């Protein structure tokens, strides 16, 4: 499972954060895997069809609101009958405004959930039509909603995977260009960051390099030696500790390996996704973030 | 923006993923047994199935979807007990994380190969087999 | 590290 560089998304600055351009908090969210990521979207093909998409949009809340007043008037004409039957025989004051205001709690309740309904429609459709990269969805149930009805536009992943795949797919150039061009207008409180990003970017561009490399899928090990292994009286094992951190790190990448052959739900794969992060970031690091390993 | 901001426990992300649980009470779960064995039985039958052309292959895909359900939905349901059996074996040197981890796995090992076989409450069973397991993680460990 | 340390003879 890719992962990242803990001297990178941690660093101040953070290289990431101003070459992606996300706040800190967001970087750290998406890669300890606490909130979904827009990668891609090919935004062009749901213009083509945004008159259609608002037009289901509209009958299918067109269809909701019928239910709705279905329901809505089912319950108003129980009610209604309810209190004649109750004059009819000539009950107290009391037990009318007792069914009464039952009756309209209940209705109440009923417009409350039709409304509950129709503002999580009116949420994805605005997350849907309001919608470009570097977005989060901090609620996972809002993620899982986009994905089951509209899964057709944009992949979202969490995880360094998804950081890795916006950073290839991104371009440096384009991004130059623009704040270079910012930079030749004024408005100094922007022009500071967008300084600072350019200069950024320019290192980038010049380097020859790519941004790739700040995802890595092959730590490497040092010698034997430099990591001298030493045998007590009782041939214990007391040696520098870099064993024992290459030990947690392999083991949690056997366990992945196997957990990922047996199968398994979504939620234990990305835990222990995390917890491999976590080794590698505390393998380069110790107490560079958090607690620190003792 | 480039304001710093603290990191988060791992333990507080596990609370939070599994915040949703909500526990059967042990006395539905025999339906949940009885759609996953319905699901393994019509993914076999399929397997065995795939010479006939049926006009109705979405039978057969409706019981393996409700199979899929039940069992995704058994599994998140003891995932509080383990981690309740992880916590009440710590103080050894070993982070709660892989406990939990080694918790879960056994937890998968066992329940996808019960059976209530008239059987009593299932819970029993997986304390059993998740205490079995962290119990050979601690000694491989050493 | 994964830091690339070149020598560059020429």
């Amino acid at each position: 499972a890719p992962v990242t560089h803990i001297w990178y998304f941690k660093g101040v600055p953070s290289r990431l954060g101003y070459l992606l351009d996300l706040a800190p908090k967001d970087l750290e969210k998406i890669i300890y895997f606490a909130a979904y990521v827009i990668t891609s979207v090919d935004e062009e093909m749901r213009h083509n069809e945004l008159s259609t998409l608002e037009a289901e949009m509209a009958v299918e809340r067109k269809a909701v609101e019928d239910q709705r007043d279905g329901e809505l008037e089912a319950r108003a004409q129980k009610l209604e009958a309810d209190l004649a039957e109750l004059e009819a025989e000539g009950a107290k004051a009391d037990a009318r405004r007792k069914v009464r205001d039952g009756g309209e709690r209940e209705m109440r309740q009923i417009r409350d959930r039709a409304q509950r309904e129709l503002d999580r429609l009116e949420d994805i459709w605005s997350t849907f039509t309001k919608l470009a990269p570097k977005q989060l969805i901090v609620d996972e149930n809002l993620y899982r909603e986009l994905v089951d009805r509209y899964g057709e536009y944009f992949t979202g992943a969490m995880g360094a995977e998804s950081i890795q795949k916006l950073i290839e797919n991104f371009d440096i150039d384009a991004e130059a260009e623009s704040l270079r061009d910012v930079i030749r207008n004024g408005k100094g409180q922007k022009k500071l960051r967008a300084l600072k990003r350019l200069k950024v970017v320019a290192a980038f561009q010049q380097s020859g390099n790519s941004p790739m490399g700040m995802v890595l899928d092959a730590v490497p090990v040092i010698p034997p030696e430099l990591r001298p292994m030493v045998q007590l009286d009782g041939g214990r094992f007391a040696t520098s500790d870099l064993n024992d951190l290459y030990r947690r790190v392999i083991n949690r990448n056997n366990r992945l390996k196997r957990l990922i052959d047996l199968g398994a739900p979504e939620i234990i794969v990305n835990n222990e996704k995390r917890m491999l992060q976590e080794s590698v970031d505390a393998l380069f690091d110790n107490g560079r973030r958090g607690r620190p390993v003792t | 923006l480039d304001a710093q901001s603290p990191a988060a426990d791992l333990v507080r992300v596990y609370l939070n993923g599994i915040g949703k649980t909500a526990l059967l009470n042990a006395a539905g779960e025999v339906e949940l047994a009885k759609r996953i064995e319905a699901g393994l039985y019509a993914e076999h039958l399929l397997e065995t199935r795939k010479r006939l052309g049926e006009n109705r292959k979405r039978d057969l895909a409706a019981v393996v979807r409700d199979g899929e359900a039940a069992r995704r939905h058994l599994l998140e349901a003891n995932l509080r007990l383990v981690v309740s059996l992880a916590k009440r074996y710590t103080g050894r040197g070993m982070p709660l994380l892989d406990l939990i981890q080694e918790g879960n796995l056994g937890l998968i090992r066992a329940m996808e190969k019960f059976d209530y076989t008239k059987g009593f409450k299932f819970s029993t069973y997986a304390t059993w087999w998740i205490r079995q397991a962290i119990t050979r993680g601690m000694a491989d460990q050493s | 590290l994964c830091l690339n340390v070149e020598v560059l003879s020429s």
